[PDB]
RNA sequence: UAACUUCGGGAUAAGGAUUGGCUCUAAGGGCUGGCAGCCGACUUAGAACUGGUGCGGACCAGGGGAAUCCGACUGUUUAAU
RNA sequence: UACCUGGUUGAUCCUGCCAGUAGCAUAUGCUUGUCUCAAAGAUUAAGCCAUGCAUGUCUAAGUACGCACGGCCGGUACAGUGAAACUGCGAAUGGCUCAUUAAAUCAGUUAUGGUUCCUUUGGUCGCUCGUACUUGGAUAACUGUGGUAAUUCUAGAGCUAAUACAUGCCGACGGGCGCUGACCCCCUUCGCGGGGGGGAUGCGUGCAUUUAUCAGUGGUGACUCUAGAUAACCUCGGGCCGAUCGCACGCCCGGCGGCGACGACCCAUUCGAACGUCUGCCCUAUCAACUUUCGAUGGUAGUCGCCGUGCCUACCAUGGUGACCACGGGUGACGGGGAAUCAGGGUUCGAUUCCGGAGAGGGAGCCUGAGAAACGGCUACCACAUCCAAGGAAGGCAGCAGGCG
C-alpha cells in the first residue's frame, strides 16, 4: 500500500532508478488521523514489534501547562485559530503538533484565586468566590499570602485573554498517534508573534 | 530579525518565560578537541541541525574538503580529491566526488576555495549527512 | 450452501469469511477465505428448513415429546454444581456431584465421576501460601541489601572525605613552606 | 532472510571449536545465552569431541538430561547452551570440575581444577548503571546484573563472583601493572601484564602488554580481560602459561619431547 | 505535437483532460506620518461542499489524415452561363 | 622448463598473418579387466505438469465423566494408560533456482548519542495507602437430526471444561511523605508587629505513558543521557501489580511450611533485523548535456512510520549532476570468498554445495504473528489448466522422484 521508501524516487544526480525487490512489509505507511474536535474517540493500531499505537479521530479535551507559574491542568479545547503549515487545516478544525488553540480560563482562574487570592479578569461576586477571597484568615497564614502578593502580577497579554474567559495554547503531544492533545499556555514574546499573525490574517 | 518563519523559532530547550519583577541559549562542545566558535555563543540565530547549538551528535568519521558552491541555504557542497591506484599500470587515476554539506550561520566568512572539515553526523536531508566543524581560509585570501 | 443470519438478501453471495463467522471453520490462524451462502430470507429454492419449537401445543405429537432424552453430561465445575442442588458455601460438593453409570457387556458394572474444577483443596491453599511466602522473601532482601549498602556507601564517601581534606592541608602546607 | 536464522553449517562454525568436514552438513547453532555465538562453546561439543564421554548427539542428550551437568552452579538441560569464557563446568557424579580457560592458541582448553576454585569466577563488568531509584547496577561480560556494587568498581575492572550467591566477593581495578588474558583478536590465549594505556577519543582504544618472556603486543581494549594484581593470577593457569612459543621453538620442544620419551 | 522543409514554417498538426453553483484562502497597489493609519481597483492560482455526469448548457464557434497533377506565393480576369 | 616449426620468392632478408603445439571445460565417436573418491536438466524454456511424498508437536507438571482399555478399597471429585478436540508453540528455518538487478546488489570499514527484537541468561515482580477457602457464561470434543453430484464444505438441536474468553478483592497497611490548614502553645515587643514550635480535617501519595517546569547520583570524546524534585495526565479499540499446575509431605497452636512448572510489565543480554558512512564494477558517444510546480536540490512547520530523512503534505528559495565520462542504452550481468591458464606482468570464467540478495506462472492487495507484503497462507485481475448432474467446486514441483517439451 503506502510505502515509505528511498528506491522509488531519482538519485542524486538525477537518473531513475530501478527497484531490486517490492514493496516490503516494514516499508509501510498508514492513513493520516486527522483529529478533529469533538466527543472523545481513539482506535488502537498495532504496530511492529506487537506494540500500540492511538490513533485519536475526535478529541476535545487536554491538559496544558502555564509554564509560568508551573500550573498543569486539565482543560477542554475550544477552537483551533492558527497553524505555520497549512491555512486549510485551521478552516477545518484538525489537531495536529504544534498548531495555535483556544482552552478556556476558568481551570487557571480557580488556580490563581486560590494561589494568590487577588481577582484576575473579573470586570457581581458569588457567594462562593467572595468567601475565599474574604475568608476569616488566621494572621500566621495572613502574611504568607501577603508575601505571595509581590509575585502576583502577570503579564498585560494574559490578563485580557482572561477576561475573555480563553487562552492561546499549543499543542506540543503529536495527538494522532499518542492519542492525547497536550501542549502549554503561549505567553511571552511567543504569544504577541502569534498574535500579530491572527490579527494580520484577519484583515 | 530571527523570526522571518511562519512558525515561531526558538531553540527547545531555553524556556523564556520567566517572571520577573538577554535570552540565556544552550550551546554545547561536541568533543574530538574541536572548539566551540564564539559567535555560536554570543549569535543569536538559532539552527536545529547547528552542531554547537542543535541537537545534533558528531559520530563516525571526520573528513575534510574544499568549498565549491554557496548557493543553497544553510548548505554548501564541497569536493573531496584523492588517487585511485590501478594495479595493471601501477599508476594512480585523479577521482573526484563532491558532497553535500549542513553550513551552520557561526561559520559567517566562507567563501568558494577554502578547506572545511566535516564531521559525520545523522543524515539530516535526502543527501546531507555531515556538518562543517571548522574552517581554514585557502592560501592567501587574508585581504 | 447454508442460509446465515444478516445476509438479508434473496439467493446466494460471496462472503469474505474470518474467524468467529458461521458456516466457515478457519484452517490456519488468521485465515480468511471467499464462500458462498444463501440469504436470510427463505423462499422455494432450498432443501431443509431448521424449525425449533419455542412452544409447546395442546396436545402430544408423537415423534417428538413422547420419547425424552436426558441430558448426557453433568456439572463439572465447582460453582455450578452448587447453582444445580442450590448449595451453600460450606458444605462440600464432592458428596453431590452426579455419577456417571457404567454398564457394558463382558465388563463388572462400575460407576464414573469427573474430576471437579475450581475446588477449594488444600493443595491450592499451600500454593497461595507459597506465592505470599515470596512476598515476605522478596521485601526483606530489599531491605538488606539498601542497609547494607547504605552503610558501605557511607565508608567509601568516608575516605573520600579525609583524601580531599588530606590533599588541601598539605597544599595549605605547600602554600605555608 | 524472512526471519531470524536456526542452522548453522559446520563449515561456517567457529573454527576454534575443531569440527571436521565430512561427519555431517551441519553443525550445532549454539542456543541463545550469555556469550555470543562466535565466542562460546556448545555444551554439545564440550563433552562428545573434548571429553569423549559420548559418541554420538543421543548420547550426550542422556546425559545431560539426567541432570548430571551443571554449569556455573545451576542445572543445564540445554544440549546446546552457550558456554563461554571462565564458565565453571562441574559433573557432580564424576567428581570432576572444569572451567573454559583459552590455551596458548586460539582454542578452548580442558582445564581441570580444585572444589574449591569451582565456587568462583571472575567476570569482566561493561555497564555502569543507575536503576530507577539511585539504584546502582552493573552487567558483567556474561550478562549478569547484579545490585548495590562497590562504588569503586569502573567500566573496565573485574570481579570474583561466588558462584552460590552470585555477589561481589573482591574486584581488581583495570590499571597499568596487573596480569591480563587477552580474549579475542590475533593474540587471544596470551597472558602479560598492561605495560600501557593509548586512547583513541572515538576509537577504539589499544592497551600495550608484554608476556614473562619480554615479547611485547598490543590489542584492542575489548579484548582485555585482568586476571591478578601484579603478576599473580586469581586463577590457575592451564599449561603454558600463556606464553606463545614461535613455530620454530615449537617442534624444537616437540621433537626433543619425543626423544626424551623414545 | 510527426513526415518534410527554402530552417522562416508545417501548427489550432495529429491526440488527450478540464469547464456549473456556492463558501472560502493566497498573491498581485496608492496616499499620509523593514512601522502605523486610511484607502482602494480589478485579475490569477488553490481548496471544501454540492446538483438525476450536469456545465463554452442559448448565441458565437476549424472535421481530420496519407498521396498524385498544375500554378511558387499575395494579386487580376470573361458586368448577365 | 622465461621455447617454437611449416607456408608468399628462381633464390635472399624482412613485415605479416594463416596452420601447426600444450592445457582446461561442454558435447560427441570408438573402446573399456580391478579398486578409491566423485560432478550430474545451469546454458535453449523463471516452459507446462499426471501420481505419491516433503511440518508437525505431550511432560510428574493447561483442559479426560470417549468402560477405548483398565485396579479395587469404595463412594472423600479425580487410580492409571489413553484416541479425539479445545489450548500453547512451530510452520518467517531448511530446500530449489538465477528471471530481475550496473553505486543497485555485494565486499572491506564504521555508526544507530537516530530504532524494533519471540526465545535464552541475569535482574526486577507486599515500593501503590485503595466471594478471595476461588467469581461469570459460552464453546468444541461427544450424543442426535441433516443438505449438496461433488471439497480437509458445513447447518439446526442437546450437554460439559481451561494456563481459551471475561470480571475482580482481601493482605503488606501501621503508618510515613508532600500540600492545605481550623487551632493551640511559647519567646520578644505597651501594642501593632517580629520569631519559634506542635497541630485535627481534607487532597495527593508505586512503576510504565504524555506534557510542562526546577536543580545539577553516575557516565561519555561529545546528550536534550541515567538518576532527582514539582504540577498534572493516564485512551472503554483501558498497562503491570499471579482467581493457573506437579511432586513430595512436615512443623506449630486452624495457622505456617520446601523444591519446582507455567505466565507476566520493565531494564540489560543473546540471536538478529533495518536504515545510514567511506572506497571499490563490464561494454558503448552512430548516447553530450540531464533532473524540476507528476520532488528535481535545499529551508521551516508538520503528517506517516519502529525510529533519522522530500517518506509525504503546506509555504518558500533555485537549486543538484557532467568530459575526472553525468544521463541514456546493452549485457549470452545475481555479487563475493573463489576457478583455469600461467616465467615477471596478465587474460578469461564464477548458474554451481560457503556468505549476502532476489523469486515462487505474471502483477497487485492483505490476515495472523516478535518476525511475512509468506505463496507446501488468504483476496482479486491476466494466462494456462482440472472435476461437474451445467447449478458450482478446486489450482500453482525455480522441493524429492517422475513425465511432456
Ligand atoms: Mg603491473
Ligand atoms: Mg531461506
Ligand atoms: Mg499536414
Ligand atoms: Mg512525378
Ligand atoms: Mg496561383
Ligand atoms: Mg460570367
Ligand atoms: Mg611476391
Ligand atoms: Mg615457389
Ligand atoms: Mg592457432
Ligand atoms: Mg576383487
Ligand atoms: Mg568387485
Ligand atoms: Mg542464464
Ligand atoms: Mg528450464
Ligand atoms: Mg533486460
Ligand atoms: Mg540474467
Ligand atoms: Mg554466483
Ligand atoms: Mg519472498
Ligand atoms: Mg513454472
Ligand atoms: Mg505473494
Ligand atoms: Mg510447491
Ligand atoms: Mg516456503
Amino acid at each position: 500500500g503506502i510505502s515509505r521508501d528511498n528506491w522509488h524516487k531519482r538519485r542524486k544526480t538525477g537518473g531513475k532508478r530501478k527497484p531490486y525487490h517490492k514493496k516490503r512489509k516494514y516499508e509501510l505507511g498508514r492513513p493520516a488521523a486527522n483529529t478533529k474536535i469533538g466527543p472523545r474517540r481513539i482506535h488502537t493500531v498495532r504496530v511492529r514489534g506487537g506494540n500500540k499505537k492511538y490513533r485519536a479521530l475526535r478529541l476535545d479535551v487536554g491538559n496544558f501547562s502555564w509554564g509560568s507559574e508551573c500550573c498543569t491542568r486539565k482543560t477542554r479545547i475550544i477552537d483551533v485559530v492558527y497553524n505555520a503549515s497549512n491555512n486549510e487545516l485551521v478552516r477545518t478544525k484538525t489537531l495536529v503538533k504544534n498548531c495555535i488553540v483556544l482552552i478556556d480560563s476558568t481551570p487557571y482562574r480557580q488556580w490563581y484565586e486560590s494561589h494568590y487570592a487577588l481577582p484576575l479578569g473579573r470586570k457581581k461576586l458569588t457567594p462562593e468566590e467572595e468567601e475565599i477571597l474574604n475568608k476569616k484568615r488566621s494572621k500566621k497564614i495572613q502574611k504568607k499570602y501577603d508575601e505571595r502578593k509581590k509575585n502576583a502580577k502577570i503579564s498585560s497579554l494574559l490578563e485580557e485573554q482572561f477576561q475573555q474567559g480563553k487562552l492561546l495554547a499549543c499543542i506540543a503531544s503529536r495527538p494522532g498517534q499518542c492519542g492525547r492533545a497536550d501542549g502549554y499556555v503561549l505567553e511571552g514574546k511567543e504569544l504577541e508573534f502569534y498574535l500579530r499573525k491572527i490579527k494580520a490574517r484577519k484583515g | 530579525d530571527i523570526q522571518t518563519e511562519r512558525a515561531y523559532q526558538k531553540q527547545p530547550t531555553i524556556f523564556q518565560n520567566k517572571k520577573r519583577v538577554k535570552l540565556p541559549r544552550y550551546y554545547k562542545n561536541i568533543g574530538l578537541g574541536f572548539k566551540t566558535p564564539k559567535e555560536a555563543i554570543e549569535g543569536t540565530y538559532i539552527d536545529k541541525k547547528c552542531p554547537f547549538t542543535g541537537n545534533v551528535s558528531i559520530r563516525g568519521r571526520i573528513l575534510s574538503g574544499v568549498v565549491t558552491k554557496m548557493k543553497m541555504q544553510r548548505t554548501i557542497v564541497i569536493r573531496r580529491d584523492y588517487l585511485h591506484y590501478i594495479r595493471k599500470y601501477n599508476r594512480f587515476e585523479k577521482r573526484h566526488k563532491n558532497m553535500s554539506v549542513h553550513l551552520s550561520p557561526c561559520f559567517r566568512d566562507v567563501q568558494i576555495g577554502d578547506i572545511v572539515t566535516v564531521g559525520e553526523c545523522r543524515p539530516l536531508s535526502k543527501t546531507v549527512r555531515f556538518n562543517v566543524l571548522k574552517v581554514t581560509k585557502a592560501a592567501g585570501t587574508k585581504k | 450452501f447454508p442460509m446465515k443470519q444478516g445476509v438479508l438478501t434473496h439467493g446466494r453471495v460471496r462472503l469474505l469469511l474470518s474467524k468467529g463467522h458461521s458456516c466457515y471453520r478457519p484452517r490456519r490462524t488468521g485465515e480468511r477465505k471467499r464462500k458462498s451462502v444463501r440469504g436470510c430470507i427463505v423462499d422455494a429454492n432450498l432443501s431443509v428448513l431448521n424449525l425449533v419449537i419455542v412452544k409447546k401445543g395442546e396436545k402430544d405429537i408423537p415423534g417428538l415429546t413422547d420419547t425424552t432424552v436426558p441430558r448426557r453430561l453433568g456439572p463439572k465445575r465447582a460453582s455450578r454444581i452448587r447453582k444445580l442442588f442450590n448449595l451453600s458455601k460450606e458444605d462440600d460438593v464432592r458428596q453431590y456431584v452426579v455419577r456417571k453409570p457404567l454398564n457394558k457387556e463382558g465388563k463388572k458394572p462400575r460407576t464414573k465421576a469427573p474430576k471437579i474444577q475450581r475446588l477449594v483443596t488444600p493443595r491450592v491453599l499451600q500454593h497461595k501460601r507459597r506465592r505470599i511466602a515470596l512476598k515476605k522473601q522478596r521485601t526483606k532482601k530489599n531491605k538488606e541489601e539498601a542497609a547494607e549498602y547504605a552503610k558501605l556507601l557511607a565508608k567509601r564517601m568516608k575516605e573520600a572525605k579525609e583524601k580531599r581534606q588530606e590533599q588541601i592541608a598539605k597544599r595549605r602546607r605547600l602554600s605555608s613552606l | 532472510a524472512r526471519g531470524p536464522k536456526k542452522h548453522l553449517k559446520r563449515v561456517a562454525a567457529p573454527k576454534h571449536w575443531m569440527l571436521d568436514k565430512l561427519t555431517g552438513v551441519f553443525a550445532p547453532r549454539p542456543s541463545t545465552g550469555p556469550h555470543k555465538l562466535r565466542e562460546c562453546l556448545p555444551l554439545i561439543i564440550f563433552l562428545r569431541n573434548r571429553l569423549k564421554y559420548a559418541l554420538t548427539g543421543d548420547e550426550v542428550k542422556k546425559i545431560c538430561m539426567q541432570r548430571f551437568i551443571k554449569i556455573d552452579g545451576k542445572v543445564r538441560t540445554d544440549i546446546t547452551y552457550p558456554a563461554g569464557f571462565m564458565d565453571v563446568i562441574s559433573i557432580d557424579k564424576t567428581g570432576e570440575n572444569f572451567r573454559l580457560i583459552y590455551d596458548t592458541k586460539g582454542r578452548f582448553a580442558v582445564h581441570r581444577i580444585t572444589p574449591e576454585e569451582a565456587k568462583y569466577k571472575l567476570c569482566k563488568v561493561r555497564k555502569i548503571f543507575v536503576g530507577t531509584k539511585g539504584i546502582p547496577h552493573l552487567v558483567t561480560h556474561d550478562a549478569r546484573t547484579i545490585r548495590y556494587p562497590d562504588p569503586l568498581i569502573k567500566v573496565n575492572d573485574t570481579i570474583q563472583i561466588d558462584l552460590e550467591t552470585g555477589k561481589i566477593t573482591d574486584f581488581i581495578k583495570f590499571d597499568t601493572g596487573n596480569l591480563c588474558m587477552v580474549t579475542g583478536g590475533a593474540n587471544l590465549g596470551r597472558i602479560g601484564v598492561i605495560t600501557n594505556r593509548e586512547r583513541h577519543p572515538g576509537s577504539f582504544d589499544v592497551v600495550h602488554v608484554k608476556d614473562a618472556n619480554g615479547n611485547s603486543f598490543a590489542t584492542r581494549l575489548s579484548n582485555i580481560f585482568v586476571i591478578g594484581k601484579g603478576n599473580k593470577p586469581w586463577i590457575s593457569l592451564p599449561r603454558g602459561k600463556g606464553i606463545r612459543l614461535t613455530i620454530a621453538e615449537e617442534r624444537d620442544k616437540r621433537l626433543a619431547a619425543k626423544q626424551s620419551s623414545g
